[PDB]
């Protein structure tokens, strides 16, 4: 029930790396995973990987394990059930094939068989 | 779908509440009467829990501040009332060369209601006032006076505050937690830690240090009329003493009424004072001016000065040392304008006729402590008070007493448990 | 740190007197009215809360560092000098006549 | 299981905190271990402990839940109370978040549970009248 | 139904007053909301409230009726207690009139209910011994 | 039977003393019948009476034994607690002799009874989820 | 009606010297003595 604003649409050239942010609000940042999804011009959508703001644990697709740099800060608690966190995103070997819109995504539940499912999405960040 | 309500008993949910907390122990504070503290202090960590605190709305400090005042009046009830001492005093100076403590004689009652006696005693000038040489005790035209029982202890004992059954105390293990806001790391305790009810002023003594860095509090730091509470992380050593070797004389003033007077001073006559390490106080005054820039600016000047006026209990460092109440001139501690072997000695006075707290109605006579007095304490806190542009001066203050216990009870909060929860699930009862 | 404008406001019984007051810091700003000879009178406090005994014509609004005070209908008694206040500082005044 | 302790799951899901009820069921009454300050103030606290406890047992008794830690009833879940899904409750928000959303309707539910019990022993009264 | 209130059916039939028991079951313990006159006298009244209440719960527990508002037992109705018909009781005299006629035998009945319960869990003790 | 009285079978076999439980179940709370010596000391004793009693009812409630004088459970008898035969217990040693031999393991058993009840209403919670 | 119930087959270890009823009563009489002399006249002027 909160927003997940990201960075702007920074366009670079292949070989370099791009930093993408994801500032949360309106929900406990440490209670839900942060997924990262992109939709490039050449494929459809592809699941990159999520990370736990509580356990600090990572799990990402083998197609992005040796490229993605994925970190999170620590939430600045506003109330008992509200906080403000941040999720970061970086790639390694960049090409024009990775040109697409990128967004972060808050996990679905806190327990069960769909704990990390991307429920609350960001806004989108246009890459190269 | 097929969802009916289902009652749950024993669910983790509480509410903000204020109840009558009871004390536990392991003297005036009657700590022998508290329940024996449990040797196993259970602390349960409340993982994933964030709670909103506020040390200024906190009620444990309002209840304790009355639980000490109600303990003071409770301990002086069976003690001797020094009402016949309110008699015309014939005083001289004690032979020396400043004439401070006097040498007063008076016609005093005896065990027989028809016999008088011409006894004498020593009184510090802070306890007497002239008529027009003739003197009288300071409290006579104000209130009655009760002499403290010389068998009760003035020593602060670790007192543990506990919440009753069905209630709980919420700790706060955040090592940079300023007074208000939401504590991210919260745990619950059945009882608070060992609270030492050290009655102090300006400089908080024997308190609990802070981990990591020294934080300062105050509810609204920009409101100059709010006492700023600074809490050191390293302890500055302060040594105090009354070097005079005093004597205590028992004066029978009735059937069982025995007023204890100051006989004479054996040996030298000197000056009561206190010491701090100027190096430790210089680096500690640096630690305080460090965090003061995070609220006022990285370029503004920070000035330290002494008190601006008021009563004796506030303009000086007042406390207890071996059983006698000092009043230490702290002008030598607050005299540094900050911008970007050692020993500082404070001249302290001594009073026996005090009212304490600030109540107008009763004063206490502290019987003199026999022998030479010296006590070693740590100053762990500080109660400052700022004074129209970009240069902030700071002076010590000690208006309200409950700021003392508040510097120790900021980590706690009272909540009541309501273990009744109603929630739906696909469940119904049979027929 | 308090800039109160205007300094003078010439109006007639029936108009609306609006007096602003810019502040550098943020806090609980208030307003006062001082009729000639009498003592100042608290009108608005904490920004928009109306004081006791004050008619509903007096109203205050806030948007950022700017605090405004408006009288819905001026009478022969509402003519005086008005001051804004935050902490211990006050404005230079605005005498309406 | 993990012995989280007293109120250990105050920030955990309602499905995880519901499986550790006998932990807060013990320390709600604690126990056992004459005129002074704390003396009168301790006895005042010891009486208040059993009063708030008996109210929760009296309320549980008149609902047919006397002796239950988890108790199922007949009152259906009104959507006006909370039109949330079953999965977004027991595997999401905590018992502290739940009590704030139900703080309004919590008094209506307490009355629906009472007559739902009286119109159950009265039905069983006729069920055993033959 | 008509919410008559607390003791609303004190002058009504025993059949009508028996269907509104959870009304007087709540206000028997009321609830929650230090040295003076009323202060000591209030705490003396708060203790007496829970004592008389626990006696009625202890008596209900040793009868097997713990948690019941209407409880059926095994003790047969002795005609010496009240040789009145079932219709001239539940649709006639009130619960106040009933207590005066049974005031004598009310102590014998309280003992018959106790052993009727002990010789029931003892029978069930053997019933589950296999 | 023989009305031996309160604690009449304190020196009798555990099988004979187990059939007279409602005798000591009554006088555990007794009953009903302001500033002096005994006055404050009587109220201090009246509060302690209901506290020790509610602890034994709270412990019985969280075991599923709320209302039982003899209560059967699920926890099996560990031979480390007492490797004695069933006939050398109920027809031999008394309840006083029994408590001394079980004084050690009596705290472990009290925890086994609690989770054996929570993992029973939780199983029944799923048993009625359909 | 002073109910006395016989504990048949019962043997108990006693000790009148560790007994606490005598320590409590001895204080319940001392606390009764001081409690009864509170409103009574103090003979302090008689010390003449
Ligand atoms: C405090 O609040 C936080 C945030 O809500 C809670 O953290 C969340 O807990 C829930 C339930 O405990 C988690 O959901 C589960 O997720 C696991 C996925 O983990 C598996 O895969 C991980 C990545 O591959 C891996 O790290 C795990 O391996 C272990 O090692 C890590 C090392 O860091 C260790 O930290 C882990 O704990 C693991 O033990 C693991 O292999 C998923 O498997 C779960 O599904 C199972 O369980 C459910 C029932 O819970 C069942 O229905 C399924 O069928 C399946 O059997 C389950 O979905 C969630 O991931 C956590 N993190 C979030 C939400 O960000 C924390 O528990 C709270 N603690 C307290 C004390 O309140
Ligand atoms: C506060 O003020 C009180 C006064 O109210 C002081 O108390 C007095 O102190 C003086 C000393 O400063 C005492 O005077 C001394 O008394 C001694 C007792 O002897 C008396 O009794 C014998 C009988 O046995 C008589 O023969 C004798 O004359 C005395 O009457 C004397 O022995 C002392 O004599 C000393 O002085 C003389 C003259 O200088 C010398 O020649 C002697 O050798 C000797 O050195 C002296 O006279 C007086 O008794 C005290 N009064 C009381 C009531 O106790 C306190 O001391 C003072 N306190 C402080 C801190 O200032
Ligand atoms: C801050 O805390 C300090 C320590 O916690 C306080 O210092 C204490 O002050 C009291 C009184 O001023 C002292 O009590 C005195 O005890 C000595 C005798 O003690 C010596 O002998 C015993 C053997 O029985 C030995 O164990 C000790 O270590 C000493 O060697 C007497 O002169 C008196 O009876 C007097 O009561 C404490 O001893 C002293 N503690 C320490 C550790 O120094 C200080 O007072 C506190 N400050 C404030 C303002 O409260
Ligand atoms: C104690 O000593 C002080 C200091 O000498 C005396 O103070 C003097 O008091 C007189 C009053 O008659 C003044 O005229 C002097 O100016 C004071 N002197 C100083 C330096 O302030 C005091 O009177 C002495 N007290 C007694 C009882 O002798
Ligand atoms: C004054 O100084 C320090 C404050 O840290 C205390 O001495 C240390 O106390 C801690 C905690 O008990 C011990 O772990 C250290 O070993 C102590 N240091 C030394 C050198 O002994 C001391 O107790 C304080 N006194 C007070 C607060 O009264
Ligand atoms: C302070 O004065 C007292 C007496 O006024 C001194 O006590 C004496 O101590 C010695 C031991 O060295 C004993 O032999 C004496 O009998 C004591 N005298 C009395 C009257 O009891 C004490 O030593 C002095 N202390 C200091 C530090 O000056
Ligand atoms: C306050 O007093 C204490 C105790 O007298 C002083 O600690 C002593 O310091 C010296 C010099 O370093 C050491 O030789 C002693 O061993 C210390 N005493 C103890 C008991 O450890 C302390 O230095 C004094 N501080 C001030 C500021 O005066
Ligand atoms: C506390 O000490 C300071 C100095 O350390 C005293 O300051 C004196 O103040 C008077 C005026 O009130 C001046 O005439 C003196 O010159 C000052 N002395 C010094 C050394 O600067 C101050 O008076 C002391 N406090 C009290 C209550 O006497
Ligand atoms: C002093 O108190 C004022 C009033 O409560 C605080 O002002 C608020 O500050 C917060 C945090 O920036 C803002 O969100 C509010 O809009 C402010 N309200 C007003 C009326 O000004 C102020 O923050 C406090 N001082 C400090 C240093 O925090
Ligand atoms: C005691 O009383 C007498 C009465 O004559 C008087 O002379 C003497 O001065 C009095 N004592 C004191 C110390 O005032
Ligand atoms: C304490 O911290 C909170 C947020 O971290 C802040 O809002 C509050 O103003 C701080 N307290 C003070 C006195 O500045
Ligand atoms: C404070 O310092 C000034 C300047 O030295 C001095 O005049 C004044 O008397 C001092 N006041 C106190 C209470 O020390
Ligand atoms: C829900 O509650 C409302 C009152 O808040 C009531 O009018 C309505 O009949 C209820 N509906 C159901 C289905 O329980
Ligand atoms: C409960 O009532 C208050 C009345 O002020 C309302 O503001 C609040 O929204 C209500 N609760 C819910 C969950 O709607
Ligand atoms: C009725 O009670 C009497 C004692 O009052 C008893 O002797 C008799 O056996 C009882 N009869 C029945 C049928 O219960
Ligand atoms: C109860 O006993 C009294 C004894 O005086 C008797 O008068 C009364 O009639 C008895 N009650 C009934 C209903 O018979
Ligand atoms: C008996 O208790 C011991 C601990 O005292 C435990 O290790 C063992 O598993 C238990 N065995 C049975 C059969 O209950
Ligand atoms: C209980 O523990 C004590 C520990 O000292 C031991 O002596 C005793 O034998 C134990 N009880 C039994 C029945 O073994």
């Amino acid at each position: 029930q909160g927003q997940l604003v990201q960075s702007g649409a920074t366009t670079t050239k292949p070989g370099s790396s791009v930093k993408i942010s994801c500032k949360t609000s309106g929900y406990r940042f440490n209670f839900y995973h942060i997924n990262w999804i992109r939709q490039t011009a050449g494929r459809g959508p592809e699941w990159m990987g999520w990370i736990s703001p509580y356990s600090g644990d990572k799990n990402l697709a083998p197609a992005f394990q040796d490229r993605v740099n994925m970190t999170t800060d620590t939430e600045v608690p506003v109330t008992s059930f509200t906080s403000t966190g941040a999720a970061y995103m970086e790639i390694r070997n960049l090409t024009s094939d990775d040109t697409g819109t990128y967004f972060c995504a808050k996990g679905l539940l806190r327990d069960g068989s769909s704990t990390w499912l991307p429920y609350l999405w960001g806004q989108g960040t246009l890459l190269t | 779908e097929n969802l009916w309500v289902t009652v749950y008993y024993g669910v983790p949910v509480w509410k903000d509440a204020e109840t009558t907390l009871f004390c536990a122990s392991d003297n005036v504070w009657a700590t022998h009467a508290c329940v024996p503290t449990d040797p196993n202090p259970q602390e349960i960590h409340l993982e994933n829990v964030t709670e909103e605190f506020n040390m200024w709305k906190n009620n444990m400090v309002e209840q304790m501040h009355t639980d000490i005042i109600s303990l003071w009046d409770q301990s002086l009830k069976p003690c001797v009332k020094l009402t016949p001492l309110c008699v015309t005093l014939q005083c001289t100076n004690v032979t020396n060369a400043r004439g401070e403590l006097k040498n007063c004689s008076f016609n005093m009652t005896t065990e027989l209601r028809d016999k008088k006696q011409k006894v004498y005693s020593l009184f510090y000038r802070l306890d007497v006032v002239q008529i027009n040489k003739e003197y009288r005790l300071i409290n006579c035209n104000t209130s009655a006076i009760t002499q403290a029982c010389p068998k009760v202890s003035f020593e602060p004992i670790p007192i543990h505050y506990c919440a009753p059954a069905g209630f709980a105390i919420l700790k706060c293990k955040d090592k940079k937690f300023n007074g208000t806001g939401p504590c991210p790391s919260v745990s619950t305790v059945q009882c608070t830690h060992g609270i030492k009810p050290v009655v102090s002023t300006q400089l908080l003594l024997n308190g609990s240090l802070a981990e990591e860095e020294v934080m300062i509090r105050s509810e609204n730091i920009t409101n100059n009329a709010k006492n700023i509470l600074v809490q050191f992380n390293t302890p500055v050593q302060i040594n105090c003493t009354r070097p005079n070797n005093n004597t205590r004389k028992s004066i029978r003033i009735g059937p069982g009424q025995a007023f204890y007077a100051t006989g004479d001073i054996i040996g030298d006559i000197r000056q009561a004072h206190c010491n701090v390490s100027k190096a430790t106080w210089n680096e500690t005054l640096g630690k305080v001016v460090k965090q003061l820039r995070k609220h006022f600016g990285n370029n503004t000047i920070i000035r330290f000065a002494n008190s601006s006026g008021g009563d004796l209990e506030v303009t000086t460092h007042s406390f207890n040392c071996g059983g006698e109440f000092f009043y230490c001139n702290t002008s030598g501690l607050f005299n540094s304008t900050w911008i970007s072997n050692d020993s500082i000695t404070l001249p302290c006075r001594i009073k026996q006729i005090i009212n304490m707290w600030q109540r107008i109605g009763q004063a206490m006579y502290a019987p003199p402590i026999q022998g030479v007095i010296r006590c070693v304490s740590n100053i762990t806190g500080l109660i400052l008070t700022r004074d129209n542009s970009t240069t902030e001066t700071f002076r010590p203050g000690g208006g309200d007493m409950r700021d003392n216990w508040r510097s120790e009870l900021y980590k706690y909060k009272v909540v009541k448990i309501e273990p009744l929860g109603v929630a739906p699930t696909r469940c119904k009862r049979r027929v | 740190v308090l800039t109160q404008s205007p300094g003078t406001l010439s109006l007639s019984p029936g108009e609306t007197a609006i007096i602003s007051c810019r502040t550098s810091q943020y806090g609980s700003l208030a307003w006062y009215q001082q009729r000639p000879g009498q003592a100042p009178r608290l009108v608005i406090y904490s920004g928009s809360t109306r004081a006791a005994g004050i008619p509903d014509r007096f109203s205050g609004s806030r948007w950022g560092p700017d605090y405004n005070l408006t009288i819905s209908n001026l009478e022969s008694g509402d003519f005086g000098v008005y001051y804004c206040q935050q902490y211990e500082f006050f404005g230079q005044g605005t005498k309406v006549q | 299981a993990v012995f989280l302790g007293f109120l250990g799951a105050a920030g955990s899901t309602m499905g995880a905190a519901s499986m550790t009820l006998t932990v807060q069921a013990r320390n709600l009454l604690s126990g056992i271990v004459k005129l002074t300050v704390w003396g009168i103030k301790q006895l005042q606290a010891r009486v208040l402990a059993v009063e708030r406890y008996l109210r929760d047992q009296q309320l549980l008794g008149i609902w047919g839940c006397s002796g239950k830690l988890i108790c199922c009833t007949n009152v259906p879940w009104n959507s006006s109370w909370s039109n949330r899904n079953l999965s977004e409750i027991w595997d999401n928000m905590t018992w502290l978040q739940w009590d704030k959303e139900i703080s309004n309707y919590t008094q209506i539910i307490y009355g629906l549970l009472e007559e739902s019990q009286n119109q159950q022993e009265k039905n069983e009264q006729d069920l055993l009248a033959l």
